[PDB]
């Protein structure tokens, strides 16, 4: 059934599965043209397909030569993330195909479940979380390579960078989580948090700082207080 | 004019011939019915007096032989049977009239309603959805499950309606996922129409059987199957126009027929408003429409 509060230690077993985010797949600007009417312009997307046990991140670039004349884009969008992701778990070897995938948004079950028909014992599964994954786009690296690409390009990231040395599943995607809860509520603020001290870098292979476990602490502590201080403002409270 | 005598009546029972019904009281003298429009399928059913649970009855087409009812103690409920005997089965019907113990099926000259609730149904297809195949006739009742139903216990008991399932490898090309999923032509036209049913008229025929079953026995997978039949041809955008005006007239006269006071089990509401209103064919079903509003605007 629906993902929860209640079986959220389900992500960390030995089962594998993705979590499948489409927010970011069909961005366009909107402006005004030259008669004074509202018109968008599309630029590159990206599927975000997450193993949440391992940080396996199948980053699947969008290009905007995808929409060239096409209508309905934003219900399209939907089908083309869950003809990528299908064709994703096609690539994979037996072995690594998921036993379920979850969709951050249920308006992609449909199109994911008709996309899936081959694969009948892959469950595909809603959330009644709210999940941050929008703010992926937020991390540099990964909306560089988006902006940049020029063709349909899958790129693969370790969201984690090299956490699991240290910490387990469990503990990664709640800090993953925060960071991009904070990144989602201000950005500004966030990326200040994150690169404030310039001694602490980012190594080539790296999606995030080189914390110490130390440091990693004060900044979850920086981005818990962000948050809480947002919802005061967003709300009066 | 044909006729089935019934045995006697043991029981008190709401006796049903199509749409007309009758009480009869714990052994009232009651042995049939009369004037029974020849050219037509029929259905005589039952509802005990003091089990308001499990309506069930016989379909059957009086060209197909002579028919007869009788009530079984052991079983405890009115049979359907033939009487092979053809002279001793007009003596009987003869003796019957003469005593003035039968009604006679009430037609008003002026009413088309089973004609048109009936117009593309068939005894020898409804012999292949309720298989029994040493009956002439066909048991239906209440608690029947479909053989989608089953897949999702008894064959021999079953309602092998023609499975529909929008999220199948039958109903989507690979490749077509996203049209096909949107507008179900393909699967209407090709797989259903062309491929299994043939025709339309054999389309037509066992949605209006699985209307019938729905409100005659309450039977929920017939009503499960009814509007999925509907869904699909309101749900693809290129459908022949025979066949929508003669879905517009199928549906009206079921809408009429159905009993008021049931249009909230029987009537699937996200159906209905995706026909008249959001599909492909909302603006094909004009009597549809109008009298769904005038009597049912709350489901709306």
């Amino acid at each position: 059934g629906a993902m929860n509060s209640s079986n959220y230690a389900e992500l960390f077993n030995n089962d594998i599965k993705l979590f499948v985010d489409d927010t970011n797949v069909y961005r366009v600007t909107v402006h005004k043209t030259f008669e004074g009417n509202v018109a968008t312009k599309a630029i590159n997307g990206c599927i975000f397909t997450l193993n949440p046990k391992t940080g396996h991140l199948f980053l699947k670039i969008i290009h905007t030569s995808v929409w060239a004349g096409q209508k309905r884009l934003s219900q399209l969008a939907k089908w083309k993330t869950a003809e990528e992701v299908s064709a994703l778990v096609r690539s994979l070897p037996k072995e690594e195909q998921p036993k379920q995938i979850i969709v951050t948004r249920k308006a992609m079950l449909d199109p994911l479940e008709v996309h899936m028909l081959d694969f009948p014992n892959i469950a595909i599964r809603p959330t009644e979380l709210r999940l941050p994954f929008s703010a992926a786009m937020s991390i540099d690296k990964l909306s560089d390579v988006v902006m940049k690409a020029t063709e349909p390009q899958m790129v693969l990231f370790n969201i984690y960078d090299d956490w699991l040395d240290r910490i387990s599943s469990y503990t990664a995607f709640s800090r993953l989580t925060l960071l991009l809860r904070a990144l989602k509520t201000n950005e500004e603020s966030a990326k200040m948090i994150l690169l404030s001290d310039p001694t602490i870098t980012i190594k080539s292979y790296h999606l995030w700082p080189s914390f110490t476990d130390e440091q990693w602490i004060t900044i979850e502590s920086q981005m818990r207080d962000l948050i809480l201080t947002e919802y005061g403002r967003k709300y009066n409270v | 004019m044909n006729t089935v005598p019934f045995t006697s009546a043991p029981i008190e029972v709401t006796i049903g011939i199509d749409q007309y019904s009758f009480n009869v009281k714990e052994n009232q003298p009651f042995h049939g019915i009369k004037d029974i429009p020849i050219g037509h399928v029929h259905v005589i059913h039952f509802q005990h007096a003091d089990n308001s649970s499990m309506r069930y009855g016989y379909w059957f087409d009086c060209r197909m032989g002579n028919f007869y009812i009788q009530y079984d103690p052991k079983d405890g409920l009115y049979k359907m049977m033939e009487e092979r005997d053809g002279a001793k089965f007009e003596n009987i019907v003869h003796n019957f009239k003469e005593r003035q113990m039968m009604v006679s099926y009430p037609k008003i000259d002026e009413d088309d309603t089973w004609y048109n609730l009936t117009e593309f149904v068939q005894m020898d297809k409804i012999r292949k959805i309720v298989r029994k195949d040493e009956n002439q006739f066909s048991y239906v009742d209440s608690s029947m499950t479909t053989v989608q139903e089953n897949e999702l216990s008894d064959p021999a008991h079953s309602l092998n309606y023609t499975v529909i399932n929008f999220k199948s490898r039958e109903a989507i090309r690979p490749g077509h996922e996203m049209e096909d999923f949107l507008d179900k032509s393909y699967y209407l036209n090709t797989v259903m129409l062309q491929g299994i049913f043939k025709n339309s008229s054999n389309y037509f025929g066992e949605l209006q059987f699985a209307f019938l079953n729905a409100m005659f026995f309450g039977n929920y997978g017939s009503s499960l199957q009814w509007h999925a039949m509907i869904e699909l041809i309101c749900s693809s955008a290129t459908v022949p126009k025979h066949m929508l005006d003669k879905l517009d007239e199928i549906l009206y006269y079921q809408i009429k027929t159905l009993p008021e006071q049931y249009s909230d089990i029987l009537l699937n509401e996200r159906v209905w408003n995706i026909c008249l209103y959001s599909s492909f064919q909302k603006n094909s079903l004009h009597n549809t429409e109008k009298i769904m509003e005038n009597k049912y605007p709350e489901l709306l």
